[PDB]
RNA sequence: CUGACUGGGGCCUGUAGAGCACUGAUAGGGCUAGGGGGCCCACCAGCCUACCAAACCCUGUCAAACUCCGAAGGGUCCCAG
RNA sequence: CGCCUCCUAAAAGGUAACGGAGGCGCCCAAAGGUCCCCUCAGGCGGGACGGAAAUCCGCCGGAGAGCGCAAGGGUAGAAGG
RNA sequence: UCCCCCGUGCCCAUAGCGGCGUGGAACCACCCGUUCCCAUUCCGAACACGGAAGUGAAACGCGCCAGCGCCGAUGGUACUGGGCGGGCGACCGCCUGGGAGAGUAGGUCGGUGCGGGGGA
C-alpha cells in the first residue's frame, strides 16, 4: 500500500526543541532538493511500522506539496532505543535503489525434523523503477533441510526490477536447534588456556 | 607500477633538481633528440633546440652534437651559462653524450 | 644409447652384448647377426656403421623390446589383477604364482624375512 | 654477444639412420645420430614397429569351434 | 567457556564504563534480545549461565545468538597480599557491556517462549535489562 | 669490541707516526690493514698500515 | 641473421595457414616466437662438487650460448640449503639459436627420447605458453655418451606472442611439436 | 612595554569519539583446502555427512602497547590589546 | 639498579608506581664512500629429478617483502638487490 | 588565441583497475640490422649504435562506460573548551561555544602551467 505523513517545514529550531515537542526532526533530498524538515513523532512511528524502507510514504508538505518518498535512513538513540532523525529520499521518475521484502514460502523440511528457519535477510535490495515497487518477493523455502540455504541467485524476481546485491549472498538457512541433551558434552569440555603471541626474540 | 624507465628517470632527474640548477633535459626518439632548459621553481622552459626544430641531417651522434652547440649558442645569447645535465632514462653515453660536448662547446657551464 | 634403445657394450662381441637389451636373450642374439650376416665373435667397436643400421634395423622391427616389453607384460599383470583370476590374487599380494609351496622359502616373492 | 664465453655455431650435418641429412647448425660440424624425425614410429603416422596386432586375445582363441551343438 | 583462543598481550587496563552502546544496538540477526539497561563488565561465567538458561527453557527447539564476546582478561592478585610487586593473575575474562547494547537475540520460537527464557537469562546478569522485538528501526539499521 | 673484533692503530707507512685509530675483525679480516689515510705530518695520503694497539 | 629451416618454415608455411586459421587483421597479431628458456634445475651441486661447470659445458654445446648461475633466494633446511647457494643454470635462447634449438629438438632431440609418446598438450601455461620436462641430456645430438657423466635433464620455457593455448598450439604444432593427444 | 590573560592569523598533534583499511580478537552464516566419522573399496580411485574446521566473503562486534579516520582543546610564532 | 623501543602519557615537550611488554653491554674491511644498473613478498597457471617451499616461464600483484640483531618511526621516485 | 602530437612540471586517485573504441600525414613506438661506440652474472630482452621496408598488433595518446577503486554532502548524533547541576556509586543530565566518524544524497573514467612540432 502507500501511505501518507504530514511533514513541515524548519529552519532554526533546535533539534532538542523539537524532540520535546513529541517532534521528530528529519530531512529530504535527491539531487535537485535539500530541507530539512520535522514529522509528529508519534504519527511517525504508526507510519513507519507499517511502510519500513520498503513501501513509499507520501509527505503532505504544508506548502501544498506532496511528495513521494522512500525512508533512507533512521538514526536511533543508541541509549534509549528510539527514532531520534529521519531521511526522507525524495522519489523521482528514475530507477532508484531500495530495499524490497522477501515473504517466505513454504515450511521447510529441516525445520519439520527439529531445524529453525534462519532468515539472513527479510528484505534484498534490488533496483527498480518508482513507477513499480513490488510489494514483496515470494520465496520457496519449502525444501531446505539442515543445514541447506538459499541465495540471491535463487530469488525469482517479477518484471522490472533488478538484483543489486551479489547474487552469491545468503539469504536464508536452516540451522539446528538448541538442544539440552549437548549441555553436558559442552559443560565436560576443557578448554586449552588462552595463548599469548610471542614478541621479541620469540615468534 | 613504475617501470626501470620511469624509476631511472625520476632517480636521476631528483638528484638534479635538488642541486637546484638550471636542467639541461634530453628527450630521444628512434630519430629525433630534444633539448630544453628548464627552471623547475617557475617550472617553465627557458631555450629549446631539437633535431626536429633545426631539420638535421642523417647521422644521429653529429645530429645531436650539433643540436648542443645550437641549445648553446641560443642559451648564451639568454644570459644562461651554469645548468646540470639531465640524461634523465639514458646512459651518458653517444647521442646524448653528443649532445652534451657539443652543448659544452658551445659555453654551457657544466 | 644406440640400440636399441639401451647402449650395448663395447670390448665385447655383438651376440652377447645384444643379451644386454630387454628383450634378447642368447637365442634372438644368433637369430640376428644371422639374418643380417655379422659374425657372432666381431666386437661391438669392431662394428661397421652399415653394420650397425643393419644389426639395428632387424632388431627394433622384428620384436617388441625394452618400453613397449615392460608396457604389455605389466598389462598382462594388470589385467589378471583385474578379472580377479586366481593369478591376478597372486599378483596383488606379491605372492608365488606357479604353484610353490609358501609354508617355508619363497623368498624371492617375499623379500627378506619380516621378524615378528 | 660476449666473446670467449661462447662455442660457435657452424653449419652441421646431422646423419640418421634412415639416410636422413640435416642442414642444420651446431657445435659440432658433423653428428650421427640412430633416429631422427623422418623415422620414429610415432611421427610417421603409426608404424606400429611390432606389435599391429589386434592383440589378438581375448576372442580371437579361436582353436576350435568344434565344441557341440 | 568464552574466552580468546589466543592474545597479543595478557593484561589489559581497566579502563572505564562511560557512555552509550558503541554499536551493537539494534536487533540484527533473531526476534527479540535481550538489552542491557546499565554498564558492567559481564563475566564469561554469567554469559554462560544466561545462554544455559535459554537452552534450558527451550528443551529442544530454538536458537540463541550470543552478541557479546568476553575478550577483556580480568586480573586479581592472590589472596592476602599487599599492594605493589606487579600486576595480579589473570583470573578471568568480561565483555564490557555498555547502555543500549543487544547481548542476545532468540530466533525460532514462539514469542512467550522468548519473553520468558530471556526473562530467566536477564536474573543471571549483573545489571538491569528490557525485553525488545525485532523492530522495523531495527530493519532500517 | 671483543676479543676476536680488536681496536688497533693506523700507522702513516713513511713517517711512522700513528694517526688513526679503527677496529676490525681478525677472524674476518686476519691480514694488516692497509688503509690511504691523509697524513698531518707529511700532510699528503699516505698508505696506513694496522700496528698494534 | 641465418638461413634456418624452421625459421623459413615458420614464415612461408606456418605464418600463413595460422592467418587461415584464425582470420588476424594486422601482421603483428599472428603468433610469433619470442624466446625459448632452458634451465638446469640442478640443486645437487649446492655443496656437493660444485663443478657443476661440467653441465655448464654441456648446455654451452646444446645450445651454443653460455649458461649463468642461478643462485638460491632463501637457505631451506630440508634441502641442505643456503641463501646465494649456486643451485642450476638458465640460458635465454632468441632469434637464429632459438630456432636452431628448436630445429634439432623438434627434429632429433624429441626422438632419441626414451620410450617417446609425444609432448604433453595440456601443458600450455594457459596463456598461450608451453613448457616441457626432460630427464636425460643425452637427448640432443652434441651430447655423446662418452663425455657425459652424470644424468641431468632441463625445464623448457617455449614463450609465444600468442595470446592463448588455443592459438599457441597452433603454432607449435604447425611448426612440427609432436603431441601425444 | 617586552608580562599573565585576551583578539586574529598560520603551522605542529593523534587523545575523546569513531572505525576495521593494517596487527590481533571475534559470534553466526555462506563458501571451500585439511582433517574426524559413515557406504564402498586396496585394484586407485569414488559417493554421503546436523563432525572439527584453514583461507575467502557476508551480517555483527572488541583492543593501552590496532588506526582508513579524527575532534574539542593544547603548543608555538607573528601582529594587536 | 646504566642504556634502547612501545604503551601507560590526558592529540606540543615532559610526566610516576616493586604498572603492562621487549631488547643492549654487539657487529660490518663492507654491512663503509661514490658511480652505474636493478625491484620485492605473495597468489594463480605452466615445467625432469623436485616436494608446501630449491631453480625456470607467464599473468596478476603499492608494498603486506627487505633494511645484521628488540621495538618504533622511516623507506621501492630506496634506506632494499 | 583554437584543435593534434612530443617534452617537462604543478594539484596529488574526482587523476586508479577494468571494459570498449580510436589514432600513424606528422610525431611517438614498435620496427629493420648488430659494421661501428656501448651492453648481457646467459641473452642486441634491457642498455647502445647505424638505419627507414612495414605496423598501430604491443606500448603510448585520445574519447566513451560507474562493475570495482577513489572522492562525498546536507541533516542528525557521538565527543568536547568553558559554565552549571544530580547520584552511595558504576555513572547521568542542562547552558554556551566548537563539532566528528560511520552512513545517506551524490561526484568522478582528470584538471592545469611552460616550451617545441604540426594543423586554420
Ligand atoms: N559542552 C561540553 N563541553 N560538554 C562536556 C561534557 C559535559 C557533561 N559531562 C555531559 O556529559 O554532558
Ligand atoms: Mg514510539
Ligand atoms: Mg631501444
Ligand atoms: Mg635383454
Ligand atoms: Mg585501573
Ligand atoms: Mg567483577
Ligand atoms: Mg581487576
Ligand atoms: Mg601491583
Ligand atoms: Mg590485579
Ligand atoms: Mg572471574
Ligand atoms: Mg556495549
Ligand atoms: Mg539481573
Ligand atoms: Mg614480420
Ligand atoms: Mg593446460
Ligand atoms: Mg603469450
Ligand atoms: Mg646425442
Ligand atoms: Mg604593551
Ligand atoms: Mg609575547
Ligand atoms: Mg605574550
Ligand atoms: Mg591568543
Ligand atoms: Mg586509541
Ligand atoms: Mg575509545
Ligand atoms: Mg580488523
Ligand atoms: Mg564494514
Ligand atoms: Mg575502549
Ligand atoms: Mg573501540
Ligand atoms: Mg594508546
Ligand atoms: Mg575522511
Ligand atoms: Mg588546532
Ligand atoms: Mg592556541
Ligand atoms: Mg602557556
Ligand atoms: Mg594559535
Ligand atoms: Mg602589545
Ligand atoms: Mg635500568
Ligand atoms: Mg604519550
Ligand atoms: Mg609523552
Ligand atoms: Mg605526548
Ligand atoms: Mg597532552
Ligand atoms: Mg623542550
Ligand atoms: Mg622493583
Ligand atoms: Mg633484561
Ligand atoms: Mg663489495
Ligand atoms: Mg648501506
Ligand atoms: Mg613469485
Ligand atoms: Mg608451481
Ligand atoms: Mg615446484
Ligand atoms: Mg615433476
Ligand atoms: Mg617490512
Ligand atoms: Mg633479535
Ligand atoms: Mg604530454
Ligand atoms: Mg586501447
Ligand atoms: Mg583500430
Ligand atoms: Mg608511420
Ligand atoms: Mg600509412
Ligand atoms: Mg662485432
Ligand atoms: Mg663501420
Ligand atoms: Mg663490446
Ligand atoms: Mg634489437
Ligand atoms: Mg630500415
Ligand atoms: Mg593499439
Ligand atoms: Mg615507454
Ligand atoms: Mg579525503
Ligand atoms: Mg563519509
Ligand atoms: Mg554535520
Ligand atoms: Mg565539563
Ligand atoms: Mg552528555
Ligand atoms: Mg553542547
Ligand atoms: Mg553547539
Ligand atoms: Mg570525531
Ligand atoms: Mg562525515
Ligand atoms: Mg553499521
Ligand atoms: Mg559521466
Ligand atoms: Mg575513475
Ligand atoms: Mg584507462
Ligand atoms: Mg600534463
Ligand atoms: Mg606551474
Ligand atoms: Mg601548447
Ligand atoms: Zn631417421
Ligand atoms: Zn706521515
Amino acid at each position: 500500500m502507500e501511505y501518507r505523513l504530514k511533514a513541515y517545514y524548519r529552519e532554526g529550531e533546535k533539534p532538542s526543541a523539537l524532540r520535546r515537542a513529541g517532534k521528530l526532526p528529519g530531512v529530504m533530498y535527491n539531487r535537485h532538493l535539500n530541507r530539512k524538515v520535522y514529522v509528529d513523532l508519534v504519527e511517525f512511528d504508526k507510519v513507519f511500522r507499517q511502510a519500513s524502507i520498503h513501501h513509499v510514504i507520501v509527505l503532505e508538505l504544508p506548502d501544498g506539496q506532496s511528495l513521494p518518498t522512500l525512508v533512507r535512513q533512521v538514526n536511533l538513540d543508541k541509549r534509549r532505543r528510539r527514532p531520534e532523525h529521519v531521511d526522507f529520499f525524495v522519489l523521482s521518475d528514475e530507477p532508484v535503489e531500495m530495499y524490497v521484502p522477501l515473504r517466505f514460502v513454504g515450511t521447510p523440511a529441516g525445520v519439520r525434523a527439529g531445524g529453525v528457519l534462519q532468515e539472513i535477510h527479510r528484505d534484498i535490495l534490488v533496483k527498480v523503477s518508482p513507477r513499480n515497487i513490488p510489494e514483496f518477493i515470494e520465496v520457496d523455502v519449502s525444501g531446505l533441510e539442515i543445514g541447506d540455504s538459499l541465495h540471491a541467485s535463487d530469488l525469482k524476481l517479477p518484471p522490472g526490477v533488478e538484483l543489486a546485491v551479489s547474487p552469491e549472498e545468503t539469504i536464508a538457512a536452516v540451522v539446528p536447534p538448541e538442544d539440552v541433551e549437548k549441555l553436558a558434552e559442552e559443560a565436560a569440555a576443557e578448554v586449552a588456556e588462552p595463548e599469548v603471541i610471542k614478541k621479541g626474540k620469540e615468534e | 607500477r613504475l617501470t626501470a624507465y620511469e624509476r631511472r628517470k625520476f632517480r636521476v632527474r631528483n638528484r638534479i633538481k635538488r642541486t637546484g640548477r638550471l636542467r639541461l633535459s634530453v628527450f630521444r626518439s628512434l630519430k629525433h633528440i630534444y633539448a630544453q632548459i628548464i627552471d623547475d621553481e617557475k617550472g617553465v622552459t627557458l631555450v629549446s633546440a631539437s633535431s626536429l626544430a633545426l631539420k638535421l641531417k642523417g647521422n644521429k651522434t653529429e645530429v645531436a652534437r650539433q643540436v648542443g652547440r645550437a641549445l648553446a649558442e641560443k642559451a648564451l645569447a639568454l644570459g644562461i651559462k651554469q645548468v646540470a645535465f639531465d640524461r634523465g632514462p639514458y646512459k651518458y653515453h653517444g647521442r646524448v653524450k653528443a649532445l652534451a660536448e657539443g652543448a659544452r662547446e658551445g659555453g654551457l657551464e657544466f | 644409447a644406440r640400440i636399441a634403445g639401451v647402449e650395448i657394450p663395447r670390448n665385447k662381441r655383438v651376440d652377447v652384448a645384444l643379451t644386454y637389451i630387454y628383450g634378447i636373450g642368447k637365442a634372438r642374439a644368433k637369430e640376428a647377426l644371422e639374418k643380417t650376416g655379422i659374425n657372432p665373435a666381431t666386437r661391438v667397436k669392431d662394428l661397421t656403421e652399415a653394420e650397425v643400421v643393419r644389426l639395428r634395423e632387424y632388431v627394433e622391427n622384428t620384436w617388441k623390446l625394452e618400453g613397449e616389453l615392460r608396457a604389455e607384460v605389466a598389462a598382462n599383470i594388470k589385467r589378471l589383477m583385474d578379472i580377479g583370476c586366481y593369478r591376478g590374487l597372486r599378483h596383488r599380494r606379491g605372492l608365488p604364482v606357479r604353484g610353490q609351496r609358501t609354508r617355508t622359502n619363497a623368498r624371492t616373492r617375499k623379500g627378506p624375512r619380516k621378524t615378528v | 654477444m660476449k666473446e670467449g664465453i661462447h662455442p660457435k655455431l657452424v653449419p652441421a650435418r646431422i646423419i640418421c639412420g634412415c639416410g636422413n641429412v640435416i642442414e642444420t647448425y651446431s657445435t659440432k660440424p658433423e653428428i650421427y645420430v640412430e633416429v631422427c624425425s623422418k623415422c620414429h614410429p610415432f611421427y610417421t603416422g603409426q608404424q606400429r614397429f611390432v606389435d599391429t596386432e589386434g592383440r589378438v586375445e581375448r576372442f580371437q582363441r579361436r582353436y576350435g569351434d568344434s565344441y557341440r551343438k | 567457556m568464552l574466552m580468546p583462543r589466543r592474545m597479543k598481550y595478557r593484561k589489559q587496563q581497566r579502563g572505564r564504563l562511560k557512555g552509550a552502546t558503541k554499536g551493537g544496538d539494534y536487533v540484527a540477526f533473531g526476534d527479540y534480545g535481550l538489552v542491557a539497561l546499565e554498564p558492567a563488565w559481564i563475566t564469561a561465567q554469567q554469559i554462560e549461565a544466561a545462554r544455559v538458561a535459554m537452552v534450558r527453557h527451550f528443551r529442544r527447539g530454538g536458537k540463541i545468538f550470543i552478541r557479546i564476546f568476553p575478550d577483556k582478561p580480568y586480573t586479581k592478585k592472590p589472596l592476602e597480599v599487599r599492594m605493589g610487586k606487579g600486576k595480579g593473575n589473570v583470573e578471568g575474562y568480561v565483555a564490557v557491556v555498555k547502555p543500549g547494547r543487544v547481548m542476545f537475540e532468540v530466533a525460532g520460537v514462539t514469542e512467550e517462549q522468548a519473553m520468558e527464557a530471556l526473562r530467566i537469562a536477564g536474573h543471571k546478569l549483573p545489571i538491569k535489562t528490557k525485553i525488545v522485538r525485532r523492530d522495523a528501526y531495527d530493519e532500517a539499521q | 669490541a671483543s676479543e676476536v673484533r680488536i681496536k688497533l692503530l693506523l700507522e702513516c707507512t713513511e713517517c711512522k707516526r700513528r694517526n688513526y685509530a679503527t677496529e676490525k675483525n681478525k677472524r674476518n679480516t686476519p691480514n694488516k690493514l692497509e688503509l690511504r689515510k691523509y697524513c698531518p705530518w707529511c700532510r699528503k695520503h699516505t698508505v696506513h698500515r694496522e700496528v698494534k694497539i | 641473421p641465418l638461413d634456418v629451416a624452421l625459421k623459413r618454415k615458420y614464415y612461408e608455411e606456418v605464418r600463413p595457414e595460422l592467418i587461415r586459421r584464425f582470420g588476424y587483421q594486422n601482421v603483428w597479431e599472428v603468433p610469433r616466437l619470442e624466446k625459448v628458456v632452458i634451465n638446469q634445475g640442478l640443486g645437487e651441486a649446492k655443496e656437493d662438487a660444485r663443478i657443476l661447470e661440467k653441465a655448464a659445458q654441456e648446455l654451452a654445446l646444446i645450445t651454443g650460448q653460455k649458461p649463468a648461475v642461478t643462485r638460491a633466494k632463501k637457505s631451506i633446511s630440508n634441502f641442505k640449503l643456503r641463501k646465494g647457494m649456486p643451485i642450476g643454470l638458465r640460458v635465454t635462447l632468441r632469434r637464429d639459436r632459438m630456432w636452431i634449438f628448436l630445429e634439432k629438438l623438434l627434429n632429433v632431440a624429441l626422438p632419441r627420447i626414451r620410450d617417446f609418446r609425444g609432448l604433453n598438450p595440456n601443458s600450455f601455461d594457459g596463456r598461450g605458453n608451453y613448457n616441457l620436462g626432460l630427464r636425460e641430456q643425452l637427448i640432443f645430438p652434441e651430447i655423446t655418451y662418452d663425455m657425459v657423466d652424470a644424468l641431468r635433464g632441463m625445464d623448457i620455457a617455449v614463450v609465444t606472442t600468442a595470446e592463448t593455448d588455443e592459438e599457441a598450439r597452433a603454432l607449435l604444432e604447425l611448426l612440427g611439436f609432436p603431441f601425444r593427444k
